[PDB]
């Protein structure tokens, strides 16, 4: 989480392994399907939610109507602002919520980590976590997938939480 | 023996605005202002816009001579007058309410140009052929308006004029007209013998009596008199009555049109081309769903709210941190 | 970012307006542009904080304007301090400002 | 109210040089402490920034790795410390008040450099 | 021992849309759409509004024969009109001015009507008891206006009329009144003696000569004529006067009102019921305190705003996941 | 925390009670009824807020003011799509947030129940906490009223550490 | 060895509402409804206003003697009338397209009054110094407007007027004349010639023939007769004629003028104080920066946006809590 | 966290220093700063983004332009309603975000201390935390800094874990 990784094929989010068997990145194919569908419900519910009604916005007047020309800019003027503004507005607060979603999803995903691991790892906080135990491919890949069972390792990590 | 949770990032320089911090990286966005055009007219609804080029529509619909190298088309989406549109009304004048018959004719469904009065048999007692001015040239020749017709008179005498048309078609008619002010009392008893002279005009629900206005004005366009243009709808089943003693400029083509009022006018120099989209703007057309825009406060057709903003990019990735 | 100061005011006499402007290479905010002046021999001081006003101990004929990319100083009337070397001060997003070329009016 | 700068010397190129400014007459630590170049002629060029309140720094791009600044609250002194000095970096350097720190920031005033300092003409040959 | 920590579930089905996903269900919602109306019309701040089932503004005001049996009210916060509604002008015509006052009228807190010119003593040297059009005939009577009276000469003279009223009351007074336009001059003078007619009326703001304008026209109601319809306001203390000498419709009754408030006019076939209420919209009164409504774009009162969208709900509880 | 109590009718948020001696479903009072006066005042400050004129909206026009009428038009279908689409990121906005809202609150009471048991229960995950030492009802309704005295408890806990 | 982690309390009363919570203590905030005014008008841009006082702008323009002593200033950025304003039209009369002139000139790049047609030579064939009306007597004098000039019949002859102006100036000129309508035929055989007359003003761009309404009317101030008022622009190199006979109240001054961005005009009493503002309010000028204001929404030039809420506050700080 | 602080002088967020050798209220100066930006570019991007053109507004109609008047007047109470809702609620929901980002922070501060002392020290549960080790200024300060090491005096922190 201290840091984007360039080496990811896909996914927004996802995990890195260090182990014998081999190394490198993987999507979080659950979690990243879940935030791509949300976004994309996101984008597309601001986009749907105009609609835009057939007009002709633009009026020519004479010389003697002046006061009207002066009113449709009048018109044409204030909803330029409130559009101007709320777009702005819009635009702004969103972008700071999808960065803050962001985030949250990450930080949910450490701590769904955590609670399978809660008693098994080191916690190092930069984003890292240390198996006391030995783990394989297998355990590694029920962690990602979930439902890691915690009693079958145990009091192996005990005894190297003693060494430790 | 070690994992690490992270997030994804990429070779992106899509720069993103935020509420608290500003030009924030980020590795997917979507763009949500269009800012781009294809520089051309084009077709709105799939009908072909009408085009001016050089023609006024007050050219165009009383039948500028010079405006004779356009044709016209059973449908417009929208009308298109360049910022070279001088050609407009030949003889110096005021056309009245036409602003209000310009947002008529923004866009008719079905339109066709009808010979209301036929010059051979509509006017006998009356000279059809006179009425060419200076001020409206054709081939280097006097001429005047294809769709009116200036009445003088024809054997030193002007008959009392009495026409009316009855409108038998299912949709409105408009019907154009005009009154000439001579510059002076000389010149309307040599182009009239009434001088004393009224133009009345009227429907079910038009009524109007006109009397000219003689005096001396500034010479515009070579020639001091005037004429005012007048325009009317006649509903299917009613009737126009024309009744005048001289100085009645009358119509010998009229349109009908089923009129389509939500479109407007639009300036503007470029050429129109083939494609199809849902709306029109001065510097080109548009092809996008996006909900703001930023290329002209004037446009025609469903597009997206004008906005002056430089750009509206919504994040849809995360904070690109190389590392 | 970068400004370009394009100066039209490089030779011109005391009593006449000096038609200075700056030029920002991309539309800014009013709140972040000032104009300073600078007396050959002495420190530089402010003269404008913002292109839309003026709050220091400054006389009343310094009174600048602006908006967007195109901003304008429009001293009113000259006096023979007037005539020093004038900068445009930008502020970006990031704690960090940029200078104009500036230009030296001649007596 | 004044900013002062130490008295002016002259390097060879290679060494490094520390540059000290003085502020008095206001609270030292609500501002913060900017650096400005001037060298003969040409005009000002911007050299770096320094919050005297959070000690947090910002200096030029094509100048990064050269230039650091620290500030002593307890004498109330900025100090710059400026290494690989080459001959075309003669010139004169100002201190300024910058941005303030520690207050939300509404006015156009703050933003700007209203107390400079005298020069510390720093030659190089 | 087990003790969990959560939340409670509901039978409940309301669906809920949010910005990252749609179709979520909550066990307590609310609404800010209304999509009901009681479907009847109903007094606006507890004054009824005037109902008009046959008539328009222009008959009412004009005091046309299908109009007598309508009530008047001593105030009204709206006009009611139904779709069926065209009973108005009799003579063939059109008000000037007409949805100025069509809109001045829609709140009046005082409106009262009097004769302004009594019928039986204003006019000693003229005929009062003729003016009939046989246009909008009354039991086959073939009454004309109720409001004004039509001034035909006494018999081969018409005195030249000069009458003056003085605003006495506090309150603003509407004065109506008429001019005719005979289709022929041989019926000018078979109805009005002076071919040659001037009329002129005015108050202290208001003053405007009128002539008529005599032409044949096309038949409205059987007849070739026209008549225009004109009205002014009288402000307390000023005077209002009227010159003729032929061709003015004088009116008999005038109207004192008190305006207001600003209003509108529903067109609509719902039929009126007593009930209070604070918005009326021509689909039927509202009862509500929310803030949009999804019923009719024009509505009177302080109205919920229009909004183009099925549901606007806002979550109050908790997404609703079974057990 | 994941699916929600169907016998759970006095109120949003709450406990569940196994024990031999009594089960039951029961709200928290003081956080139900706090999320009842922000969320009643959040619905209040959205429908209040609008200001409201008496007004007349709809104008009739002859067939000469075809372009006022129109002007008219434009101004009544700017005013609907501003009020549309707001309304409806409104709605939308404020939808996620009270969700959010209310998952934050839950979350509170996990965390809070969590910060008073410390290490006198297992955390299951699922919103659940299995008590080592045996709790009375009363002692129960300690935990629930936040006056949990731990120090009388971990007496207990020397022996069930033995188990673990 | 203790550490807690904590926030700043603050003896800070400023109370702010949020969504959740009303009524919040803040440690600091901002606020962005400003509520204060200067309570003396100002230069907006640094331009002068042109203040009236309790002139109208039809008495200022037309030179009405009450307020000839108003000095002209060669720019305007708005116009300040007051809420007594009076000595508008000095003769019985009302202006057609008033509010269109009012509505030019709001604003005004430059402004000059030069004397179009100079009393002395121009007319040597009336007499323009029987021009007088006891309507609007500058001290007790008998006097009348001071930038137009009231013909007579000189002689019991009054010769057809044919004057012009050229107008070979660069800026736009606005020309202003009126037409007389006396109370009787006796007066306006008494007071000119020729009892059937007509008047002609036109441009290039304008031309309206005018006739005398003569007609008794009802008294305004002591007499029965009316003026009308009227205005054109002059556009530059166009030449402007007056050809008439009737009842014409030619023109001796004219202005040069060349207008700038639309403005407005602002009703007011309070006292103009020179200093420069951002903005102006009826109520004085403001020079805030913040988003909005709750000052009367007639304001004038680039301002905030009113609101009818008492209070817009934004917190910066956090909720004050000591404890 | 369950209050502020009238003791401190210069600063938002901060520590409550008590030591054997001296006591104060140091602030978090790093922490402050980051929120103070970025609340200054909210406020800042809240007013700047408002696109104020040169203007007037107001009219003056005649008689037989009542039609058109009420029409400015509609347009003037359409653009006030829009006005006052958006301002409402844009002033409701940033006062909104701004507490609960400033309540974040504080907690961010909780857990920047909470994830650093990696169970040297005792949780109190009301914002506090008593040490277990003895911790000199320097070692507070390292906690202030962000630069502190649990394994620095850690056995000692066991033994007074082992005291309890
Ligand atoms: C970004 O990296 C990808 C890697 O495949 C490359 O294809 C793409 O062209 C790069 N973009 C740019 C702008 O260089
Ligand atoms: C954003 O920052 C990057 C950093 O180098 C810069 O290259 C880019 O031009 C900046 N964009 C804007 C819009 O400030
Ligand atoms: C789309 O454009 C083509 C011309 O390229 C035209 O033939 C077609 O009819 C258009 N589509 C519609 C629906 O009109
Ligand atoms: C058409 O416009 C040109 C513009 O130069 C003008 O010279 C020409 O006379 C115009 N034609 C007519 C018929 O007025
Ligand atoms: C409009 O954009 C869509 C987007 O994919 C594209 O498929 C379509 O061809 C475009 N049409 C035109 C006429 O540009
Ligand atoms: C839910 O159950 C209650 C009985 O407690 C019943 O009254 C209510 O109508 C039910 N609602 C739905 C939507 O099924
Ligand atoms: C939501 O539910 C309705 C039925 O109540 C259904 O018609 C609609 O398609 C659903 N929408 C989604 C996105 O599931
Ligand atoms: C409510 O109804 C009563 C019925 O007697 C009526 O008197 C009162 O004026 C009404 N009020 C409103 C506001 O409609
Ligand atoms: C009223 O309107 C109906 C509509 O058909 C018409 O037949 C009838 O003659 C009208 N009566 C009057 C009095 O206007
Ligand atoms: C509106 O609702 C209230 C109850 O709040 C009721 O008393 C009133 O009669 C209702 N009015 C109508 C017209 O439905
Ligand atoms: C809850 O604790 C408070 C003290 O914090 C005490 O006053 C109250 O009586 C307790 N309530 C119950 C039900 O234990
Ligand atoms: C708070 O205390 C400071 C101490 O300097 C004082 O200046 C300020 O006015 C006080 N504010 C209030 C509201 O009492
Ligand atoms: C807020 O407090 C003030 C007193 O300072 C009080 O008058 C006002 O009514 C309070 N408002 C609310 C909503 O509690
Ligand atoms: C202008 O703003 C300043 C505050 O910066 C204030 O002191 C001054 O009175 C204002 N002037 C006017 C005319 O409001
Ligand atoms: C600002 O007001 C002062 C008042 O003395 C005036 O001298 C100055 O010229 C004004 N500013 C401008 C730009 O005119
Ligand atoms: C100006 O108006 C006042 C108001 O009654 C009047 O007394 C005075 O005579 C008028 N003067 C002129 C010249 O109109
Ligand atoms: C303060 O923190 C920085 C972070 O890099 C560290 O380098 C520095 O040594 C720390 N200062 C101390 C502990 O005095």
């Amino acid at each position: 989480i201290e840091g984007g990784w360039t080496g990811m094929v896909d996914g927004w989010y996802g995990y890195h392994h260090q182990n014998e068997q081999g190394s490198g990145y993987a999507a979080d194919l659950k979690s990243t399907q879940n935030a791509i569908d949300k976004i994309t419900n996101k984008v597309n519910s601001v986009i749907e939610k105009m609609n835009t009604q057939f007009t002709a916005v633009g009026k020519e007047f004479n010389h003697l109507e002046k006061r009207i020309e002066n009113l449709n800019k009048k018109v044409d003027d204030g909803f330029l602002d409130i559009w101007t503004y709320n777009a702005e507005l819009l635009v702004l607060l969103e972008n700071e919520r999808t960065l803050d979603y962001h985030d949250s999803n990450v930080k949910n995903l450490y701590e769904k980590v955590r609670n399978q691991l809660k008693n098994n790892a080191k916690e190092i906080g930069n984003g890292c976590f240390e198996f006391y135990h030995k783990c394989d491919n297998t355990c590694m890949e029920s962690v990602k997938n979930g439902t890691y069972d915690y009693p079958k390792y145990s009091e192996e990590a005990k005894l190297n939480r003693e060494k430790i | 023996d070690t994992l690490c949770i992270g997030y994804h990032a990429n070779n992106s320089t899509d720069t993103v605005d935020t509420v608290l911090e500003k030009n924030v990286t980020v590795t997917h966005s979507v763009n949500l202002l269009e800012d781009k055009h294809n520089g051309k007219l084009c077709k709105l609804r799939g009908v072909a816009p009408l085009h001016l080029g050089k023609c006024n529509i007050a050219g165009w619909i009383l039948g500028n001579p010079e405006c004779e190298s356009l044709s016209t088309a059973s449908s417009w989406s929208y009308i298109v007058e360049t910022s070279n549109s001088d050609n407009g009304t030949c003889y110096p004048g005021d056309f009245i309410n036409y602003e209000e018959l310009r947002e008529q004719l923004s866009s008719v469904s079905s339109f066709e140009r009808f010979e209301i009065f036929p010059k051979t048999s509509s006017w006998p007692n009356h000279d059809s052929n006179k009425g060419v001015t200076a001020a409206c040239p054709h081939a280097g020749a006097k001429s005047f308006y294809k769709n009116l017709i200036w009445l003088v008179k024809k054997g030193n005498s002007y008959p009392k004029l009495n026409q009316s048309y009855i409108n038998d078609k299912g949709k409105e008619v408009l019907v154009l007209w005009g009154i000439h002010h001579p510059s002076t009392t000389a010149d309307q008893q040599s182009l009239y013998q009434n001088a004393d002279a009224y133009v009345f005009v009227g429907t079910s629900r038009y009524s109007k009596k006109f009397k000219p206005e003689i005096a001396t004005r500034p010479k515009v366009r070579d020639q001091e008199g005037r004429m005012n243009y007048y325009w009317t709808l006649v509903e299917p089943g009613d009737k126009i009555t024309f009744e005048a003693t001289g100085n009645l400029v009358v119509p010998r083509y009229a349109f009908t049109m089923e009129r389509n009022a939500g479109s407007g006018i639009i300036i503007s120099d470029t050429p129109v081309h083939d494609c199809n989209t849902t709306c029109q703007t001065p510097e080109g057309a548009i092809n996008t769903s996006l909900p703001f825009q930023n290329i002209h406060p004037i446009t025609i057709g469903k597009c997206p709210k004008y906005v002056k903003s430089t750009k509206l990019r919504l994040a849809t990735g995360l904070r690109n941190v190389p590392s | 970012i970068v400004l370009t100061q394009s100066p039209g005011t490089l030779s011109l006499s005391p009593g006449e307006r000096a038609t200075l402007s700056c030029r920002a290479s991309q539309s800014v905010s009013s709140s972040y542009l000032a104009w300073y002046q600078q007396k050959p021999g002495q420190a530089p001081r402010l003269l404008i904080y913002g292109a839309s006003s003026r709050a220091t101990g400054i006389p009343d004929r310094f009174s600048g304007s602006g908006s967007g990319t195109d901003f304008t100083l429009t001293i009113s009337r000259l006096e023979p301090e007037d005539f020093a070397v004038y900068y445009c001060q930008q502020y970006g997003s990031s704690p960090r400002w940029t200078f104009g070329q500036g230009t030296k009016l001649e007596i | 109210v004044q900013l002062v700068q130490s008295g002016a010397e002259v390097k060879k190129p290679g060494a490094s040089v520390k540059v000290s400014c003085k502020a008095s007459g206001y609270t030292f630590t609500s501002y913060g402490i900017s650096w400005v170049r001037q060298a003969p002629g040409q005009g000002l060029e911007w050299m770096g920034w320094i919050s005297a309140y959070t000690g947090n720094t910002n200096y030029a791009q094509k100048l990064q790795g050269r230039v650091t600044m620290t500030t002593d609250t307890s004498t109330s002194t900025a100090y710059m410390e400026l290494r690989s000095l080459r001959s075309d970096d003669t010139a004169v350097y100002y201190c300024a008040r910058g941005l303030l720190q520690g207050v939300v920031i509404l006015d156009s005033y703050y933003y700007t450099m209203d107390v400079w300092g005298q020069g510390t003409t720093v030659t190089v040959s």
